[PDB]
């Protein structure tokens, strides 16, 4: 059995998300559907839980009356919906199916992979790609004010590979991210070689190769 | 502030015996009701490791147990693997729900001073009148670490953003740090650097106009 | 899980419901179900600190019947409980006093236990 859930989502504040959780080969009405949330660097929240042949859902006090728990036994698929989200919703949403059929007092052994929702008044906007200009020598991209996350960044359209170094993006004050991608080269090279960054920004559909020279 | 209590960090080397623990009350871990353990590794979903206190569905190297108002997971022979947040979870019979805990990162020990790397603004992003130093720390372990900044020798607090150290592919760790400027701030120092303390050793990287 | 285990733990919760009850002061699986969720609609009307953990206690309860009916081959959904005014009903000829409630409930668990031990029906 496996449990398959929506795709990620960026939803500004007061909207509202509905996240799916579909079955894989599984009596999904017989068991029982818990959704746990988790935010960057907190724990685990049992957000609620819900046997679907039975219909009857549970929610914890704290998310009580924001959270929706359905189930349709037909597509055999829960849904999780959350209304008038604020800063603190952003999170990864995890819908767990319990070890035994119709209780949690056993665990929950089928875990989703999780969907990410983002709640932030920032729109989707492409980066601005400035060179980090270099026996060894250091040159690099930073790639600046853009959202949502991500982005990806290659070398010579993927042809570099040793000495690359793509580091985690920060949210600056603004709500935007930025990154850095290094790699370190022979100083001999920089004459002869050229090389060049590929920023690569889905989201806004943004694509910059820039290229990085001493 | 979770029902259930967990050490926020337990760490032991190769082969070592780690115990996290997860306490209650009588309306909890009390009371019947039983405590299952969960593993999550860096980016992926949790795994049932215990239920039911000490049944598992997972190597015998891990092992529950369960006392008065306390559950235990002991990791015997620790490997690389196990380095993951671990979960406890119970059924709080006050609120009526499967509440967690606040979960322990158990981390898995050889120290490594940071590589350092600082760029200055590119002449681009001051013609965009924008500024930007880029501290980039690289190849070191553990990932305790600390940043701070300093523009001719002061302290620099305002438009500083850091990361948490995030962990290589290499097994060791990582981190950011970005001072951002406008283009005449940047020209009225002399001078500016990043320092990067780790396990009392500084690794300083200065850059001019 | 394996279905000795589950009844290992039915009994237990029900040891435990019926001591806590103690420490205050029907036949087939759907029956049992029935009773459960009855007694559930009766102390959602009389709600203390007790009251509201056995309450949970029997949803649990219930949930573990459940899990036995489902090894057991035969589907007994969620029991209603009651047609449904309650306080004429509870007051007169029937509950309403907490301790009354608790003690019928306690009553109705322990000859659950016998019948559990006897691998009762569905």
């Amino acid at each position: 059995v496996q449990l398959v859930q929506s795709g990620a989502e960026v939803k500004k504040p007061g909207s509202s998300v509905k996240v799916s959780c579909k079955a894989s080969g599984g009596t999904f009405s017989s068991y029982a559907i818990s959704w746990v949330r988790q935010a960057p660097g907190q724990g685990l929240e049992w957000m609620g839980g819900i046997i679907p042949i039975f219909g009857t859902a549970n929610y914890a006090q704290k998310f009580q009356g924001r959270v929706t728990i359905t189930a349709d036994e037909s597509t055999s698929t829960a849904y999780m919906e959350l209304s008038s989200l604020r800063s603190e919703d952003t999170a990864v949403y995890y819908c767990a199916r319990s070890q035994v059929p119709s209780s949690y007092y056993y665990g929950m052994d089928v875990w989703g992979q999780g969907t990410m929702v983002t709640v932030s008044s920032a729109s989707t906007k492409g980066p601005s790609v400035f060179p980090l200009a270099p026996g060894t020598a250091a040159l690099g991209c930073l790639v600046k004010d853009y959202f949502p996350e991500p982005v990806t960044v290659s070398w010579n359209s993927g042809a570099l590979t040793s000495g690359v170094h793509t580091f985690p993006a920060v949210l600056q004050s603004s709500g935007l991210y930025s990154l850095s991608s290094v790699v370190t080269v022979p100083s001999s090279s920089l004459g002869t070689q050229t090389y060049i960054c590929n920023v690569n920004h889905k989201p806004s559909n943004t694509k910059v190769d820039k290229k990085v020279e001493p | 502030q979770s029902v259930l209590t967990q050490p926020p960090s337990v760490s032991g080397a190769p082969g070592q015996r780690v115990t996290i623990s997860c306490t209650g009350g009588n309306s909890n871990i009390g009371a019947g009701y039983h405590v299952h353990w969960y593993q999550q590794l860096p980016g992926a979903a949790p795994k049932l490791l215990i239920y039911g206190d000490t049944n598992r569905p997972v190597p015998d190297r891990f092992s529950g147990s369960q006392s008065g108002t306390s559950a235990s997971l002991a990791i015997t022979g620790l490997q690389a693997d196990d380095e993951a947040d671990y979960y406890c979870q119970s059924y709080d019979r006050s609120r009526g729900g499967w509440f967690f805990g606040g979960g322990t990162q158990l981390t898995v020990l050889p120290k490594a001073a940071p590589s350092v790397t600082l760029f200055p603004p590119s002449s681009e992003e001051l013609q965009a009148n924008k500024a930007t130093l880029v501290c980039l720390v690289s190849d070191f372990y553990p990932g305790a670490v600390t940043v701070a900044w300093k523009a001719d020798g002061s302290p620099v607090k305002v438009g500083v953003e850091t990361t948490k150290p995030s962990k290589q592919s290499n097994n060791k760790y990582a981190a950011s740090s970005y001072l951002s400027l406008t283009p005449e701030q940047w020209k009225s120092h002399r001078s500016y650097s990043c320092r990067v303390t780790h396990e009392g050793s500084t690794v300083e990287k200065t850059v001019a106009p | 899980v394996p279905i000795q285990k589950v009844q290992d733990d039915t009994k237990t919760l029900i040891k435990t419901i019926v001591t806590r009850i103690n420490d205050i002061s029907i036949l087939t699986l759907s029956k049992m179900d029935q009773t459960l969720a009855v007694y559930q609609q009766i102390l959602t009307s009389m709600p203390s600190r007790n009251v509201i953990q056995i309450s949970n206690d029997l949803e649990n309860l219930r949930d573990l019947l459940h899990v036995l009916a489902f090894s057991k081959s035969c589907h007994l959904p969620e029991a209603s409980g009651l047609e449904t005014s309650l306080g004429g009903v509870l007051e007169a000829s029937g509950y309403s006093t907490e301790v009354v409630a608790l003690s019928r409930l306690q009553g109705s668990l322990q000859d659950m236990l016998w019948q559990l031990d006897l691998s009762p029906g569905c």
